[PDB]
RNA sequence: CACCAUGUU
RNA sequence: CUCUAGGAAUGAAGGAGGGUAGUUCGGGGGAGAACGUACUGGGGCGUCAGAGGUGAAAUUCUUAGACCGCACCAAGACGAACUACAGCGAAGGCAUUCUUCAAGGAUACCUUCCUCAAUCAAGAACCAAAGUGUGGAGAUCGAAGAUGAUUAGAAACCAUUGUAGUCCACACUGCAAACGAUGACACCCAUGAAUUGGGGAUACUUAGUAUCUUUACGGGAAUAUCCUCAGCACGCACGCGAAAGCUUUGAGGUUACAGUCUCAGGGGGGAGUACG
């Protein structure tokens, strides 16, 4: 025997694979990271799916490259997902 | 070429499936096809414009140009086979007897006029 | 109110000369009396002053081109070819 | 070109400008001009005279890609303009 | 009348494309849409086994190591021409849906 | 001899120095076909379609 | 875009979070966000652009969740709203660029067809804006 | 055979007959008005 | 792949 | 010390519209310049008695050199193989390369906005081929016509030709088995193997994984596994249907008959004819 799937309380397996607007309650896929300057050690918040190119406010060069999905972070910079809330 | 020869080259390339590929086709994206065409055009133009017609003929007969083309184009697109299908001289410079002599080196003798 | 249904400036001919010859002449008659854009001075002030002669009211420039229009379609292509052949040298 | 048109729209709404050759030359004479824009169908003698004033006053000069009709449209006007002179940039960062 | 084939005898689904440019039949030259024509790619030997062995004896180039050239040609037929030449035959109603994806 | 292949020309001199005798009527022109540097001659297509 | 003039059925969009409160690490005060919104508008950015720069480089996922007001509402309170609504501005801009292209390419029949759809969209949009008094009455789009 | 029983001549050629007949009647009324 | 038209209610 | 009317507004629809991005995706559209063999013709260089064509022939071409052979020249079409139950387009339609100009869709987004929508008389635009007008062009094929066959007859099928056409520009025409013979929008809906484009990953509290190329459109490209949105589909569970068949692509969820709008039909002919 196997556990039948409750519609009100789906298992984490099935809900994880779902599209963001196909979940039981829709929500974002994106997040913000703390990006330190590759040669400045200045931390600027960068959107995960940023499409406008982001500068380091003191470094004044590119931090990420826009793509069709998640932004491509510049080489040799530290980052960490800021908590969703 | 360097000695005033105009050559039209025709290169044909074919995509190939990868070793572990299970797809029913290996059609290439048009972006990569145009990139492959541009790289082939640049390499052939750069390699052949600074050489003479005699050296260019050697580059084409011993497949030195073809080997370098398939080596530098495979990273763009996995290629089953890259081949120079046709080479044609379309414009020649004015005739030069000394240039023809230097391209022939030691001309072998002919015995056709000689008595049998 | 609109004064004629089909013919415009051709209404001066009355019932003479036939409908098809009138229609063919109407297209050129309208264009030869119209205001054409002046590439100089950026105005719509080019008027025909004889066959092939166009004088702009705005800037008083005189241009030779076209029996009934300022620039023939053949001239537009010829202008492009000449500029293309000029850049090739 | 869209970039110059975008900044021209900003000047039209925030900065100060003058339209016409005679008024633009006046601004150049008193050194109040920040930028001069000339249409591509300006008469060659008038274009050279405005250019000489810009060189003497060290005023930046921009050659517009359209004619005086296009330049007038880009400023939100219904009339042509051969020369435009900017005396205050507003927030256009020109 | 009754629909004989869900395919309607071609390879053009209802919302794939509007028009496929026709081709001339290999035999008679009838114009038939390229997706509908019966297409065979045939590799043909220039000479039969008896003739190939005779030409190979007199050939210093062709022999056991160097194969003789073959004929390569894509042949597209009209429906009537393909039935007459027996490249394709009428099939029982059940077997009509059998499709082959490679030369066998 | 200074004009490229395919250039459209008018007021063409049939003989050098005749001050223009070909392609002079309204809307008419000649098309340059080729030059031959060996004999110093230029080939053109006349408005009537003849080649000269 | 999708379900008007073209039978496209795309579903790409954003999915706003259920939790509306700003994250605890956002240290920018509400009055400072309003300052950035107005300063951005004065540089010539439209509300869609303004919200993207704050999202991309400033960590502000939603200006409304921080200040209680939307981007366009903030601009209207500061006299910085566009004279024409932004979506109508871009539709009118596209129609102008397509008509200018059609001046030289008179045989581009596909572009002509697309222009009919764009101008049909403008008039439907202008009717709505005239009804909600966001545009002057007798405002007209002209070619 | 691709269509069902027509009960008459080929409809396309029946259409051509009607078109030819309509043209003839049109000209006949021209020479009476 | 020459030529094979017709059959009173 | 100076100013101080400025934060109190349902929410952002797995409804619509805009925005930004990969400078994404594609036989989508327009412009320019080139390229490719082939058909036909033309000389040049060779050869000599036939060639062509058919079931068999003949009309036809040919020692005034046909056919055939080689390299070329001109002109107009066309874009083979790759080419697929593949892609793009509202449909009609769309297939060489490069350079260009406006668009279009999908996807991505914690950007914007706030019912702006669905479907339609009237009205408007587009619409294969043939056909029409005026200019071009005229290689190929080819209504009409000519000639040769076949036949009882054959002004048909077959052969040799050939006009209008076929191609382009501009302006008309608005008909197609313009078909999925299936109107548009929305909801639900079982299974297996694929495919096109874009992304993500490498009645339970969380469950894997690689390969190849790799000095510049290159922090690259293609693959493998899994997931996802959108698109054309295949073999196939309910249910439906007079049946053939249809089936997340309905023709299912309908006598247990009601989501919304719209078009058309009422035995066969006369007839899509007459009249206006
Ligand atoms: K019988
Ligand atoms: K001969
Ligand atoms: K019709
Ligand atoms: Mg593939
Ligand atoms: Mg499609
Ligand atoms: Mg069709
Ligand atoms: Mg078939
Ligand atoms: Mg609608
Ligand atoms: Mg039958
Ligand atoms: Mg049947
Ligand atoms: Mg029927
Ligand atoms: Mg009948
Ligand atoms: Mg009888
Ligand atoms: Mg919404
Ligand atoms: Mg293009
Ligand atoms: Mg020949
Ligand atoms: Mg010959
Ligand atoms: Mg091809
Ligand atoms: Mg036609
Ligand atoms: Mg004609
Ligand atoms: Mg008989
Ligand atoms: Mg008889
Ligand atoms: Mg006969
Ligand atoms: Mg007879
Ligand atoms: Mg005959
Ligand atoms: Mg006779
Ligand atoms: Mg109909
Ligand atoms: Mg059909
Ligand atoms: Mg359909
Ligand atoms: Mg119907
Ligand atoms: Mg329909
Ligand atoms: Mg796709
Ligand atoms: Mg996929
Ligand atoms: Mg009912
Ligand atoms: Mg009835
Ligand atoms: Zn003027």
């Amino acid at each position: 025997g196997f556990f039948d799937a409750d519609l009100s309380y789906p298992t984490v397996r099935t809900e994880r694979m779902k599209h963001k607007r196909r979940r039981l309650v829709q929500g974002p896929n994106s997040y913000f990271m703390d990006v330190s300057c590759p040669r400045c050690r200045q931390v600027t918040v960068v959107y995960s799916h940023a499409t406008t190119s982001v500068e380091c406010k003191g470094c004044s060069k590119k931090l990420c490259r826009p793509t069709g999905g998640k932004a491509l972070l510049v080489e040799g910079c530290g980052y960490r997902r800021k908590p969703d809330h | 070429t360097a000695d005033g020869y105009t050559m039209r080259l025709f290169v044909v390339a074919f995509t190939k499936p990868q070793a572990n590929q299970q797809s029913r086709n290996c059609y290439a994206k048009q972006r990569l096809v145009k990139w492959l065409r541009m790289r082939i055009t640049k390499m052939i133009k750069r390699r052949l414009s600074k050489v003479q017609i005699k050296e260019a003929v050697s580059l084409l007969t011993r497949n030195v140009l073809s080997d370098a083309l398939v080596r530098r184009c495979n990273p763009i697109l996995p290629l089953r086979e890259l081949r120079i299908r046709k080479v044609r001289v379309v414009r020649t410079p004015k005739f030069d007897a000394q240039a023809l002599l230097s391209a022939h080196g030691t001309i072998p003798a002919s015995v056709e006029a000689d008595q049998e | 109110a609109k004064r004629t249904v089909k013919m415009g400036v051709m209404g001066r001919y009355g019932t003479r000369y036939g409908a098809n010859p009138r229609k063919r002449a109407k297209k050129l008659e309208v264009s030869q009396h119209a205001k054409h854009f002046c590439s100089f001075c950026g105005k719509f002030a080019f008027r025909r002053k004889a066959v092939g002669i166009w004088r702009c009211d705005g800037c008083s420039k005189t241009v030779a081109g076209g029996a009934y229009t300022l620039s023939t379609p053949n001239n537009s292509t010829v202008r492009s070819t000449v500029r293309r052949l000029r850049e090739l040298a | 070109v869209d970039t110059i048109n975008a900044k021209l729209q900003l000047v039209m709404k925030s900065g100060k400008y003058v339209l016409g050759t005679q008024q633009a030359l006046t601004t150049l004479r008193q050194g109040r001009s920040k930028l001069v824009v000339i249409a591509n169908n300006c008469p060659p003698i008038r274009r050279a005279e405005v250019e000489y004033y810009c060189t003497l006053s060290k005023t930046p000069i921009h050659h517009y890609s359209g004619n005086n009709l296009d330049l007038g449209t880009a400023c939100g006007k219904h009339f042509r303009t051969c020369v435009l002179s900017v005396t205050n940039v507003g927030d256009s960062d020109i | 009348m009754t629909t004989k084939r869900r395919n309607h005898g071609r390879s053009k689904p209802a919302h794939s494309r509007g028009r496929v440019k026709p081709i001339h039949c290999f035999n008679c030259g009838r114009l038939t849409p390229k997706d509908k024509a019966v297409g065979r790619f045939v590799v043909r030997r220039m000479l039969d086994a008896a003739s190939a062995r005779d030409v190979a004896e007199a050939s210093p180039v062709y022999g056991a190591n160097f194969p003789m050239p073959r004929l390569y040609m894509k042949q597209r037929f009209c429906i009537a021409c393909a039935i007459h030449s027996r490249t394709v035959r009428a099939r029982p109603v059940g077997n009509r849906k059998i499709r082959y994806t490679k030369k066998v | 001899g200074q004009i490229t292949e395919g250039c459209i020309v008018c007021n063409v001199e049939a003989k050098p120095g005749d001050r223009g005798t070909l392609a002079r009527a309204s809307g008419d022109y000649c098309i340059i076909i080729s030059h031959n540097h060996e004999t110093g001659r230029t080939r053109l297509k006349l408005p009537s379609g003849q080649k000269k | 875009m999708v379900r008007m003039h073209g039978n496209g059925r795309g579903k790409a969009s954003s999915a706003l979070p259920y939790r509306r409160t700003p994250p605890a690490w956002l240290k920018i005060a509400s009055r400072n966000v309003v300052k950035m919104v107005c300063k951005s508008s004065r540089k010539g950015m439209m509300p869609s652009q303004i919200g993207m720069e704050l999202r991309d480089s400033m960590g502000i996922a939603q200006v409304k969740n921080v200040t209680g007001r939307k981007i366009l509402r903030i601009l209207k309170h500061n006299g910085l709203a566009p004279e024409i609504p932004e979506d109508l501005y871009f539709l009118v801009k596209r129609a102008t660029q397509m008509r200018k292209h059609l001046e030289r390419h008179t045989t581009d029949r596909d572009t002509k067809y697309r222009l009919i759809l764009v101008e049909s969209r403008i008039h439907r949009l202008a009717r709505y804006y005239k009804r909600v008094k966001q545009l002057p009455p007798t405002w007209k789009y002209e070619s | 055979g691709t269509v069902s029983r027509p009960r008459g001549m080929r409809p396309k050629w029946h259409k051509k007959r009607i078109k030819r007949l309509k043209l003839r009647r049109r000209r006949m009324r021209q020479r009476s008005k």
